[PDB]
Parts: structure tokens; sequence; C-alpha cells
DNA sequence: GCTTGACAAAAGTGTTAAATTGTGCTATACTGGGAGCCACGGATGCG
DNA sequence: CGCATCCGTGTAAGCACAATTTAACACTTTTGTCAAGC
């Protein structure tokens, strides 16, 4: 195990956080979803998880 | 995204309009990809230049609704 | 629901002016640049 | 045939005329627009 920082994961993974956020529904399309987690919302850190 | 488009905006508000949309194909060129004037969309077949400038206002206003305009709201900046 | 005719605006044809670019000419005499502030390996003459 | 030394190498155009390209203007065709009626 190793422990990755927040906000160097979430840059890491955006892809992955924006393909599971328009899957489950919290962002309309891939702007939407790319717009939501450029600005960190909370939703994005349980999708991250 | 724009690949999207061309499965979004460009397929599915076709499909529930028929020729009220498939005129549109041509008026921009969707198909063949040349934009199309209004006689030349309507020499063809048996529908007027006048008749043609109305349906293209009903489609405008059949697409501004809520329900439709709604989701293509984030395909433009 | 669809068509007819007058009307305003936008898009073509063609002429013309202008700006922009290319080529040629100038006959006192002048005639040969001027810069400039190393060590290593492979080969050939000599002993 | 081997060694010492030499070499190669990584300060000064401007004008005239002709030809091509680009814009400005004018009119004409086409397009979109409006009302009204068939």
């Amino acid at each position: 195990q190793c422990g990755l920082p927040k906000l160097m994961a979430l840059e890491l993974f955006k892809p992955f956080v924006m393909k599971r956020l328009v899957d489950l529904n919290h962002a309309q399309n891939i702007k939407s979803a790319k717009r939501m987690v450029e600005r960190q919302r909370p939703q994005v850190w349980d999708v991250l998880e | 995204s724009f690949t999207l488009l061309q499965d979004q905006l460009q397929s599915v508000l076709e499909t529930l309009s028929e020729r009220e949309a498939g005129v549109v194909r041509l008026r921009f060129g969707l198909t063949d990809g040349q934009p199309r004037t209004l006689d030349e969309i309507g020499q063809v077949y048996g529908v007027t230049r006048e008749r043609i400038r109305q349906i293209e206002s009903k489609t405008m206003s059949k697409l501004r609704h809520p329900s439709r305009s709604q989701v293509l709201r984030d395909y433009l900046d």
C-alpha cells in the first residue's frame, strides 16, 4: 500500500472520474463532468474512492 | 466530445421528428456536406419555398422546448 | 395546410481605379579579401 | 622490422515604365420575408 494525495490522485484519474460521474448521472456529458471535476465538488471524492 | 455530438445532436433528435428534421439534414448538409437554399431542397420535391420557410420556423420553435433544449445546453460553451 | 405575388436584403458579374510587384537604366575614374584578441591516434622515414 | 616524428581529425540609390493583383462601384440575380388568400 501507498498513500496518494487527493489533489494528485484526482488529476491522474480525471478521465476515469469523468466517466464514472457521467455513468451515475452526476454530469450530463463529458464537458459537464470535466467542469465539475475542475471545480472539485464534494461528490467527486466519493467517485474517486 | 465532438464525436459524441454526432451521436446526440445529429441523431436522436432526428429520429423523433421524421421529415421535420430530415429536411434539416439537407438544410445544413449533414448528408453529402452541402448546406442548401430553400429552393434547392424544395424544387426537387413538391414543396414550395414559402412552405419550407414556415417549416424551418416551426422546427426552431419545436426544438426550443425545454425538454429538448436542456439536453444540448452542455455542448455549447 | 399550402400557394401567389410584392419587397428588402444578401449574393453574383463585370468594369474601372489603385496598390503592389517585377525589370531596366544611370558614361571622370575608380581593376587581385583581410581578419585576428587543442589532444589523440594512424602512418612513413630512418636506424 | 620497430621507433620517432608528421599529419588528419572531432561606409553607399533612386527613377521610370510595364505587368499583376486587389479594392471600390454599379447593376442584376437570387434568397429570405411578409401578408393575404386558395
